[PDB]
């Protein structure tokens, strides 16, 4: 409740944490790169801090 | 690399820090030091998880690899068994989190804007369906992915009713 | 919903506002008018986008191509760019034009409207 | 001094079936009452007498008023002023010109010179603006 | 005097320079001040001789409220030239193509004089133009390099050494050069390269800045305007002091802001976009006079009729002028007022050139010849009728009123049949309808907006409109031969029955006895008579793949249509 | 410093109307749908302005008589079709008499 | 391959633009040794209004068609011959096409030689009978004074026209100069056939 | 729609009388009130008035409180209530009633129109504006979150089934 | 020529505002302006930038009034 | 593209088509019907049309007439055929005027039966056919200039090819038999007038028509993308 207002948080479709997620970027817009292995790590839970590191594979090898 | 030339071939681990510290012996450990921590910090944020965050660095690439050479596909950005639902509890407390430093710390208004960020779904009361299914929603926030987002997933069938959805629109 | 002929309008464009909320309005977009000119209807259009619509009279002095000054009642007819030469014609447009044309001239792209030659029959 | 000048216009049409019963007479009118004594095209149109060329009497397109414009190509005699011309006779109202042509020069009746200013004929003015010198 | 009709033949588009600003402006902004009290300040950027925002006051400059008046610019004279926004890029490509010291082309004009005119100053500009040395001052032409953090700023760079282009510098650069230079380039000379530096800006007229967020640059702008000194010259390695430095960006920038910002969102972002100036405002409109419902169902109406509701029948009105043709016509409308239908609920008096509502008429009773009467929409009144969205020709078609005098009914009613033109359902859809108000409107809308127009689709020549659902099974069922209870026969008050709801005049049925039977093809052909016509094809009841199973009557399975006489066969979807 | 685009502006050469003669007209004889509705349209709204009539039927709406006007070949307008303008200022007009034209179907 | 077909059908060409041959024709083998050692072969053509055509055929491997001297030097040498020379024509692999050095020297010496015509030609343009093709409507040039009535009747100026490029296939065997009307006689799914007349523009390439 | 309806105060919220389980129930109605009812429906062509997913109504069900119920609308205004005095005359809303108002609000049970003026405010009053007459049963004063009054005025719409209802 | 918009600016490169109104306003007010472009008033989308009507079919053919018909049946 | 006043579409003043359709008709204005002659052999092309009752040169001129309206049409659509990839020849063309169904409306009509032998009547009847024929692209134009026969355009003179072959086809002198001179001349006079009602009117917005039909298949094209 507020502002006189009824108002919910909705369920957030969000992606698995501590997981890669390799990705080909095929329809060969940024054609420098065809993959990106993305990890998400959390550190103990929900609530700390996650670092976001990308691995990828270049055209130029 | 055209932007790390001169580090390509070096051993001397000091001078790759001192040039990481640039482009972002005190300062050799701390651009060090703050490095474990933003990297991998699930394995651990401290000097003695170096050769487990290595490891675990290795096989990253090598299953990136294993995909490049077709061994395996590509992860599949819609199925269920790579995602997570999170509501009221987790988004909150990020947001609290968020809002804390800047309104306590930085320096009424941390209230406000909680609530502002609350405003920014309504609580449709049509029926009781209508309350207990906008409670029950999932919200994921012209091309190929548009399509494949939006279809019923395999991974759906218990988890996801493989009925409802939208019927008009985007 | 149903409106008449009157009501709030946008202050900008001078158009109506949007629809039932605001009190006034209902939209004939790109799409209708695609259709209105293909039934090569253009006194519907008349009617709707300028009568029912933030219709207004323009003033070119067709001796610069430049907005003149003109009024019937308080007499002034005068253009800042040739005024003792002033030719003010009586142009029918829309005062989203009108606003439309502001802005580019704000952005210092000069609108010159040569207007359509007078015609004479042979003596 | 008094010349003779060719003007054109547009005219407004706001009956245009009881116009054209008598085009000429009508244009006369509407020309007279528009034009004469007032200052347009750098002169001040003392009367009209004398239509060159008109137009048909188009019907107005962009407007569902029904009404039409025609334009005209008019002769009218005018009266023109230039630098250093002798003025017979200006009376004190800033100084209102007596004869035909009317004048209102910034400095009874005093005998007026025009300076070198030239005279400002500003369109739709019932007279013209000058400066002069006795 | 008056304004004579005059229509737009051409619009030519150029580059704006001080001059125009100075000649097109009517008054300088002077003063940061905003009101004076509650009239707007003499010499602010809310000054009324730009035009008037409220009804409170006129214009000034024309003596109009608000209405009539559509702005007027004013003047802001800059203590330090500003570079146009848009024209950077031409200010750029300029730069590197005129020797800054004399203003001649260090390019060859010869290399570039064949190519397209709007590409050579662009292709002579591509060249590197580095370390030429002028013919005319044996200079050598600097670097010319874009600073990366801002969009307006020039650097020049000899050989290491740089110094910044200021708008000063470039203005004496750019006047430097000859009008010859200009048009051996390609560009006209209303494209004087001098142009594209503005020491004077306009002041955008208030009626493109109403409301009392854009005014919040021109203020800021104007007030940071007084803090540079009027007489501040900048040559060439100045070195000017660094409190102005940041000043004289922080105007340029604003400038720029003001114009191709994208907080306050700028001149030029009103355009693009759905919704901006020209999709939203221009190629769109928001309009009065017309009314919008879910549509429904209605059996009774004929295809070209709408079904109105009389709430809506009444808020939409019909202008007609009073003469002495309809003058016996109107006054029943004008008597009935708002009271009663069909009544009205405006006069125009032409006389007052006033609007007067109906029930402030005191003695005005006298609706005399030439006024306005504004009444109440009745049947047979043409409606435009319009579902979006709009991608058919007949998305937009022109129906007779029919007015639902049933006050409880709030939804548009049409034919089923009359879907097809809108590819309309009734299960939830919305139309909007308008009625022609203006004499011009309502012919044409009779004349050529008439869905009788659009029966026949101009996308594929054949017809658009038919029977769908309950009557192609039931002209199926009627002209079937054969029924489960045994011959497809009714008897003459049945037959008589059919026709009851035609709206055609009726057939005879003097020659039939009460006892005598009639198929339903005999009733059928009654009708089709009035339009004879010559069909002969199979019925869509009749298909192979149903053939091997079923017994197909032969009388069934062979439609045919002679001078409107259905001798055999059934009517469905193919008929 | 460069002048104001409307000094070196010139507006217009006015333009003679030429009108091709009769014989020499090679439009359609046959009011198109878009010019009997139009002609019916401005008959009507002048009838909304005026009332004056050739029809010896009485009428009480201004479409009816512009629409029986023009169906019984009464109507006071003409038909300018411009075909062309000239560079040297010439408007080439055919110019069609409503009243001898063939009407379309317009019902 | 390119070369037969070119070799078959370059003298098709030569008729259909209604020349007669001034030299007499050679076998396929000679014509194709010409062109491994001396790098094109040249026909020449005379017209009705005895004007002369050249036409040029370079091997794809040819030094002509590589370095743009010896392009120079075989352009200036034939120019400077004492014939009325009415059009050279040069065809070359369509790849040369697109190589700018040979393109700036056939327009160089475009500018050098206003009065003659000189225009270059990938192969797949003499490598069939065009005209022949099914897919390509009639085409015809018309006179000036057939083009001028039709433009006076329809009170249009010729850039009023559809336009069509001096190089379009059908263009270049009919031998239509830019300011030329060519007449098309198109096959029409709604009127079983049509008549159009487009405007001949500036070559391309 | 909410079994505390009559105590919350609600905007554009159907609160419908007559509610029936549904004869062939499911599992979903262990958990959810059934809304709706068992209308007995004749699967038939009667005119041609039910086509294009068009149905056809009885009347005396309409009649008989068959899916007809209350619809709600708040009025809420912020900050003196009051009706205007005829001193202030010029800034008075055009042909607005003004009338009806005691103590600055219109009473509880009176029927509100187009024309009316709910909540006098001071003009700046507060006009009624919707085309579909209304009843007024609410008037509170409370205080928001800063303990300031405003109005909160709830009116009472009587809704049965209508021609285009779906 | 392509319906994008290169290929308006090939069959129509003088038309500045249609090719505003389809997309990129800016770049072709801009381009415009820098070119001097004359713009004539044609077809639909540019007589109503200019918040006029455009010159089809109802508005094709201009009426002009029969004086001769109206001095003999009117007077 | 606007349809100006020669029936041309244009952009401003630069062409677009030379005629709308290629044949200047209305899209709403259109008949399909069948082309009797397209499919018959020579010798059943005699039978069927070639008149024996009177032995002239021109009922041999009729015939030729018809025989090579057919060799036109087979030579245009066999090509047509060849540089498509399945666009088969048909003997169905959507044409302004169904002259078959006049024809056979006027025969319904008439009071009289069959008509006896008339030599006189039958050789008018043939010839003002071919007159009609002949003047028919005149109604592209005017009746001021049929009146004085000025020049037809050449692009004009095509435009009136099908229709002039469906009108040799249908009041071929064998199917016109029982038809009377006036009942022939009100017959043409019906033609020309469904030929004027079937053109396409000044100022159409026919670009807007095409983008608006063109558009709604597109969006049935993408629907059958899965199939
Ligand atoms: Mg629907
Ligand atoms: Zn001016
Ligand atoms: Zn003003
Ligand atoms: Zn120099």
């Amino acid at each position: 409740i507020a502002r006189g207002g009824e108002w919910v948080v909705d369920l957030l479709e969000n992606i698995r944490f501590n997981t890669l997620h390799i990705h080909y970027h095929t329809m060969q817009q940024g054609n420098n790169e065809i993959i990106r292995g993305e990890f998400i790590s959390q550190p103990g839970g929900a609530f700390e801090n996650s670092s976001q590191i990308i691995i990828r594979y270049m055209t130029t090898g | 690399d055209p932007i790390f030339q001169p580090v390509q071939h070096e051993l001397n681990r000091e001078k790759i820090i001192q040039f990481l510290s640039e482009k972002v012996q005190y300062l050799n450990e701390r651009q060090l030091t703050i490095l474990d921590k933003i990297l991998l910090p699930h394995m651990g944020q401290t000097a003695d998880t170096r050769v487990r965050k290595l490891r675990f660095l290795g096989l990253l690439i090598h299953k990136i690899l294993l995909v490049i050479m077709n061994v395996f596909p590509p992860t599949d950005r819609d199925s269920y068994r790579t995602k997570r639902v999170h509501g009221s509890g987790v988004s909150l407390a990020k947001a609290f989190k968020a809002i804390f430093n800047t309104s306590v710390i930085a320096p009424s208004d941390l209230n406000r804007s909680m609530e502002q960020s609350i405003i920014s779904q309504s609580l449709e009361r049509k029926n009781l369906l209508n309350t207990i299914s906008a409670l029950r929603t999932v919200n994921t926030h012209q091309t190929e992915r548009a399509d494949m987002m939006r279809r019923v997933h395999a991974s759906y069938p218990g988890y996801i009713c493989v009925a409802q959805s939208a019927d008009t629109g985007e | 919903y149903a409106v008449a002929s009157y009501g709030p309008t946008d202050a900008l464009t001078g158009q109506p506002l949007d629809g039932k909320r605001s009190h006034g309005g209902l939209r004939l977009g790109e799409m209708e008018h695609w259709v209105l000119t293909a039934q090569g209807a253009m006194q519907t259009i008349i009617e709707k986008s300028h009568d029912d619509s933030d219709g207004c009279i323009s003033y070119i002095c067709r001796n610069c191509g430049e907005p003149a000054i003109y009024n019937a009642s308080h007499p002034i007819y005068k253009c800042m760019n040739c005024d003792v030469q002033a030719d003010i014609g009586m142009v029918d447009s829309r005062r989203s034009s009108i606003v439309f044309q502001h802005e580019m001239r704000a952005a210092n792209v000069n609108i010159t409207s040569v207007l359509s030659p007078r015609v004479f029959q042979p003596a | 001094m008094i010349d003779q000048k060719i003007f054109e216009t547009t005219l407004n049409i706001d009956d245009p079936t009881n116009f054209c019963t008598n085009v000429e007479a009508h244009l006369l009118k509407e020309l007279e009452n528009i034009y004469v004594g007032k200052c347009f095209k750098n002169s001040f149109i003392l009367n009209i007498t004398g239509v060159i060329q008109r137009s048909p009497c188009f019907i107005m397109r962009t407007n569902n008023s029904g009404r039409g414009y025609m334009h005209v190509r008019f002769s009218a005699v005018v009266s023109y002023l230039n630098a250093f011309d002798l003025i017979a006779a200006v009376k004190i109202i800033l100084g209102e010109s007596l004869l035909t042509e009317p004048v209102t020069i910034v400095i009874q009746i005093v005998p007026v010179q025009l300076a070198n200013s030239s005279v400002y004929y500003i369109p739709g003015r019932q007279q013209a603006s000058a400066t002069g010198s006795i | 005097m008056e304004a004579g009709y005059a229509e737009i033949a051409a619009v030519q588009f150029n580059i704006a320079g001080d001059n125009d600003h100075k000649r097109q402006g009517v008054m300088e902004v002077t003063i940061s001040n905003l009101f004076e009290g509650t009239l707007p300040a003499e010499g602010g950027i809310y000054d009324a001789r730009m035009g008037t925002t409220d009804h409170h006051y006129k214009c000034i400059t024309c003596s109009h409220q608000r209405k009539q008046c559509m702005g007027h610019p004013g003047i802001l004279q800059m203590h330090a030239p500003v570079l146009q926004p848009l024209f950077i890029a031409e200010i750029r490509r300029w730069l590197r193509v005129i020797c800054l010291n004399c203003g001649a082309p260090i390019v060859d004009l010869k290399r570039y004089e064949h190519l397209i005119r709007p590409k050579r100053l662009i292709e002579a500009a591509s060249s590197q133009t580095e370390g030429k040395q002028c013919y005319v001052c044996k200079a050598v032409h600097p670097k010319i390099v874009k600073d990366s953090e801002d969009y307006f700023t020039f650097w020049a760079d000899q050989q290491g050494k740089i110094d910044k282009l200021y708008p000063q510098i470039i203005r004496e650069i750019f006047s430097r050069v000859t009008y010859d230079t200009v048009v051996k380039l390609g560009r006209s000379k209303n494209s004087h390269p001098e142009k594209l530096v503005l020491k004077a800006i306009q002041i955008p007229p208030i009626s493109i800045r109403p409301g009392i967020d854009i005014n919040n640059v021109i203020q800021y702008l104007v007030r940071k305007n007084l803090l540079i000194p009027k007489d501040l010259q900048i040559v060439r390695g100045q070195k000017i002091p660094l409190n102005i430095d940041r000043n004289l960006q922080t105007i340029q920038q604003l400038y720029y802001n003001f114009l191709l910002d994208s907080p306050a969102p700028s001149i030029m972002r009103r355009l693009p976009r759905k919704e901006g100036r020209i999709r939203k405002s221009l190629l769109g409109s928001q309009v009065w006079s017309i009314s919008r419902s879910t549509i429904c169902g209605n059996s009774d109406l004929h295809l070209d009729e709408v079904g109105y509701p009389i709430s809506f029948a009444r808020t939409l009105q019909v202008a007609e002028t009073v003469q002495h043709y309809n003058i016996n016509r109107l006054m029943p409308y004008f008597l009935n007022g708002k009271r009663q239908y069909p009544g009205c609920s405006r006069v125009y008096k032409q006389i007052t050139q006033s609007v007067h509502d109906i029930e402030g008429l005191k003695q005005d009773f006298r609706l005399e010849v030439g006024d306005i009467l504004y009444r109440d929409v009745v049947t047979g009144d043409v409606a435009f009728f319009n579902r979006q969205p709009s991608l058919e020709r007949s998305s937009i078609g022109v129906h007779r009123i029919v007015v639902l005098e049933n006050p409880k009914i709030s939804t548009f009613q049409m034919n089923v049949s009359a879907c097809a033109w809108y590819n309309a359902d009734f299960d939830g859809d919305q139309m909007n309808l308008w009625v022609p108000w203006s004499v011009m409107s309502r012919v044409e809308a009779e004349l050529l907006c008439s869905v009788r127009n659009w029966f026949i689709s101009t996308k594929s020549s054949g017809p658009v409109n038919g029977q769908v659902q309950d009557s192609t099974v039931g002209s199926f069922l009627l002209t079937r031969t054969n029924t489960p209870m045994g011959k497809n026969v009714m008897n003459k008050l049945h037959a008589m029955g059919l026709f009851q709801t035609t709206q055609t005049d009726p057939p005879c049925f003097a020659n039939y006895s009460p006892t005598d039977l009639l198929d339903g093809k005999s009733v059928v052909s009654m009708l089709l008579r009035q339009t004879p016509i010559n069909y002969q094809r199979a019925p869509t009841w009749y298909s192979e793949v149903y053939a091997p199973y079923m017994h197909y009557n032969k009388q069934d399975i062979s439609t045919q249509i002679r001078n409107g006489e259905l001798i055999e066969g059934v009517l469905d979807k193919k008929a | 410093e460069s002048p104001s685009i409307c000094e070196g502006f010139v507006q217009a050469s006015s333009q003679t109307l030429v009108i091709i003669p009769d014989n020499e007209r090679i439009t359609s004889n046959v009011l198109t749908t878009f010019e009997a509705t139009r002609l019916v349209a401005v008959r009507a709204q002048q009838l909304a302005i005026n009332g004056s009539t050739m029809l010896k039927k009485k009428y009480s709406s201004p479409i009816d008589i512009a629409k029986q006007e023009l169906f019984n070949r009464k109507i006071p307008l003409l038909v300018m079709r411009c075909i062309k303008v000239t560079p040297e200022g010439q408007k080439i007009v055919e110019i069609w008499n409503p009243r001898e034209m063939g009407i379309p179907l317009l019902d | 391959m390119a070369m037969q077909k070119l070799f078959t059908y370059i003298y098709e060409f030569i008729e259909y633009r209604k020349m007669v041959l001034l030299e007499e024709k050679v076998p396929y083998d000679k014509f194709v040794q010409m062109v491994l050692n001396t790098g094109f072969f040249r026909i020449n053509a005379e017209t009705l209004n005895h004007g002369i055509v050249s036409v040029f055929i370079f091997g794809a491997n040819g030094k002509y068609v590589h370095h743009g001297g010896d392009m120079r030097t075989l352009l200036t040498n034939t120019l400077n011959e004492k014939k009325h020379y009415e059009e050279l024509i040069l065809i070359v692999d369509k790849p040369v096409l697109s190589k700018k050095n040979i393109l700036d020297i056939i327009v160089e010496q475009r500018a050098a030689n206003p009065t003659i015509v000189i225009n270059i030609y990938p192969y797949h343009l003499f490598c069939i009978n065009i005209p022949k093709v099914s897919a390509i409507p009639k085409h015809k040039l018309i006179t000036q004074e057939e083009a001028q009535e039709f433009l006076g009747r329809e009170y249009l100026q010729p850039q009023d026209l559809m336009q069509i490029s001096a190089s379009d296939p059908p263009v270049v065997w009919l031998g239509g100069r830019p300011g030329d009307f060519v007449q098309i006689e198109r096959p029409s799914e709604t009127a079983m056939h049509a008549v159009v007349i487009r405007f001949i523009t500036k070559s391309k390439i | 729609y909410c079994f505390s309806w009559p105590y919350r105060v609600d905007m554009n919220r159907f609160f419908q009388f007559y509610n029936e389980m549904p004869l062939v129930k499911t599992i979903a109605h262990n958990y959810v009130i059934p809304n709706g009812l068992n209308t007995i429906v004749a699967y038939m062509i009667y005119g041609g008035y039910n086509q294009e997913d068009s149905v056809i109504v009885s009347q005396s069900f309409i009649d008989r409180g068959g899916f007809a119920g209350t619809f709600y609308r708040e009025e809420k205004v912020e900050l003196s209530f009051g009706k205007p005095d005829p001193l202030i005359t010029k800034n008075l809303k055009p042909g607005a009633n003004y009338e009806k108002l005691v103590d600055g609000f219109v009473p509880v049970g009176t029927v509100v129109k187009k024309g009316d003026i709910i909540i006098g405010k001071v003009d700046r009053s507060v006009m009624y504006g919707f085309d579909e007459p209304a009843v007024v049963d609410a008037v509170m004063r409370p205080h928001g979150p800063n303990d300031e009054i405003f109005g909160l005025m709830r009116l009472r719409y009587e809704r049965n089934l209508n021609i285009g209802d779906k | 020529t392509s319906l994008e918009k290169a290929g308006l600016n090939a069959r129509e490169p003088s038309n500045v505002l249609l090719r505003m109104a389809l997309s990129s306003p800016v770049q072709v007010l801009t381009d415009a302006a820098v070119d001097s472009a004359v713009n004539p008033i044609y077809g639909i989308a540019a007589p109503t930038l200019m918040g006029s009507v455009p010159r089809i079919g109802t508005m094709y053919s201009d009426i002009i009034m029969d004086e001769k018909y109206i001095t003999e049946n009117y007077k | 593209c606007i349809v100006d006043y020669y029936r041309r579409v244009s952009i401003d003043t630069r062409l677009v088509q030379q005629l709308y359709g290629e044949d200047g008709l209305d899209a709403r204005q259109l008949e399909t019907v069948r082309f009797e002659t397209i499919m018959l052999s020579d010798q059943e092309l005699e039978d069927k049309f070639k008149y024996t009752g009177i032995q002239s040169p021109l009922f041999e001129e009729e015939f030729s007439r018809l025989k090579k309206d057919r060799d036109k049409y087979r030579q245009i659509f066999l090509n047509v055929e060849n540089f498509n990839f399945s666009q088969l020849l048909t003997d169905v063309r959507q044409v302004p005027v169904n002259v078959a169904s006049i024809v056979k409306n006027i025969l319904l009509s008439s009071t009289s039966g069959v008509l006896p032998f008339d030599e006189k009547s039958i050789l008018q009847k043939y010839a003002m056919v071919k007159t009609f024929c002949k003047n028919l692209p005149y109604v592209f134009i005017n009746n001021i200039q049929e009146r004085l026969q000025t020049p037809i355009p050449v692009y004009l003179k095509r435009a009136a090819s099908l229709m002039r072959m469906l009108i040799r086809i249908e009041l071929a002198t064998v199917k016109t038999l029982n038809i009377t001179c006036e009942q022939m001349s009100a017959i043409l006079d019906l033609i020309r007038l469904q030929y004027t009602q079937s053109l396409i009117n000044y100022g159409e917005a026919v670009g807007i028509l095409a983008a608006q039909s063109v558009s709604e298949p597109l969006t049935q094209y993408m629907l059958d993308s899965h199939h």
